[PDB]
């Protein structure tokens, strides 16, 4: 059965660290892949998209972010000069003319420099 | 010979609001590249079909190549070629894992070259020379389109030509010169809210030729 796995599931950064997060699709070959962040317990705020292999999309939420699809299978969300602003879970899917497979969602904590 | 580029003629960065990434992804480390092979499918009368493994990602078993006409796809369908290709994914269609491109196509047997053979790249900003550069091919008759990755290639690693969000150049085009005559194509996307890969790499589609010995490349960028 089609499953999307994250990585890692929990991080803590310092503030000007580069933060990537990894989104990998296991028995599956779908086009489109998909990057979202949950505030607090609320809504999820699509950061970027992909249609497939060289593509991204913007999403609603996508200023301070970055992201790239390499091959089918690999999604990767990156922050260049993490924030802690950026602080929040996220939670990566994958989708397939009908369904949507989410991952287990990764904690980032983005702290404060010395 | 081609006119040089009017004014207005060139496609502005600051007027494309999406993902400059689109553009530079087709100009990174990866590209189709085959040697001595013959077409083993075709879809539309205008295309070929070549079985090449993606053996680095996986990204592809069998690639597309599409041209401008019938006569270029009857041409070389059944010759022994070689293959070089900027290709895309995203809205690629042919009747396992594919990649699309266009033109690319290059004779191989009487083609190949004892050694490489080095092309100058001039590179002006807002009209002044201050990089230049070497790309290398081993091909006697070159596609201007491996020329052009080559090209760009370099100037994404060494100047940023492309990044993320957008690109630190307005304007960027690229010149082929060789000998009296002479062509160009635009560096930059269309502008409007998305990048359309298949669109802007079909100008590839004419399977335009030069010739390694004789041609001189000169990429005229300006700043915002
Ligand atoms: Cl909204
Ligand atoms: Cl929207
Ligand atoms: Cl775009
Ligand atoms: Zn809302
Ligand atoms: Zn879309």
């Amino acid at each position: 059965e089609a499953a999307v796995t994250q990585s890692p599931r929990n991080k803590v950064a310092v503030t000007g660290e580069k933060v990537t997060l990894s989104c990998k699709q296991t028995n599956s070959y779908f086009n489109n892949m998909y990057w979202y962040r949950q505030d607090t317990g609320h809504e999820l705020r699509l950061i970027f998209m992909s249609h497939g292999i060289r593509n991204v999309e913007k999403g609603d939420i996508p200023d301070g972010y970055k992201a790239s699809r390499p091959s089918q299978e690999n999604f990767s969300l990156i922050l260049e000069l993490a924030t802690p602003s950026q602080t929040s879970v996220y939670f990566c899917a994958s989708g397939g003319g009908g369904t949507l497979y989410f991952g287990a969602g990764t904690r980032l904590s983005v702290l404060y420099g010395s | 010979s081609q006119p040089d580029p009017k004014p207005d003629e060139l496609h502005k960065s600051s007027k494309f609001t999406g993902l400059m990434e689109n553009m530079k992804v087709l100009y990174d480390d990866n590209h189709v590249s085959a040697i001595n092979v013959k077409s083993i499918d075709q879809f539309l009368y205008f295309d070929l079909i070549y079985s090449i493994k993606d053996t680095k990602l996986g990204n592809y078993d069998n690639v597309r190549v599409e041209f401008k006409n019938k006569d270029l796809a009857d041409k070389y369908k059944d010759k022994y070629v070689d293959v070089f290709g900027a290709n895309y994914y995203y809205q690629c269609y042919f009747s396992k894992r594919k990649t699309c491109m266009y033109g690319g196509v290059t004779e191989h047997n009487g083609n190949q070259l004892d050694k490489y053979r080095s092309i100058t790249v001039r590179v002006f900003e807002d009209g002044k020379n201050l990089l230049s550069f070497d790309v290398q091919t081993n091909k006697k008759k070159v596609t201007a389109q491996e020329l052009d990755y080559l090209t760009r290639h370099y100037l994404v690693k060494n100047k940023k030509l492309y990044e993320f969000n957008n690109s630190p150049y307005e304007t960027g085009y690229i010149k082929f010169i060789e000998n009296e005559n002479s062509f160009w194509y635009d560096m930059m996307p269309a502008p409007g809210d998305k990048f359309d890969q298949s669109k802007y790499l079909m100008m590839y589609n004419d399977n335009k030729m030069v010739d390694s010995k004789d041609v001189k490349i000169e990429v005229y960028l300006t700043t915002k």
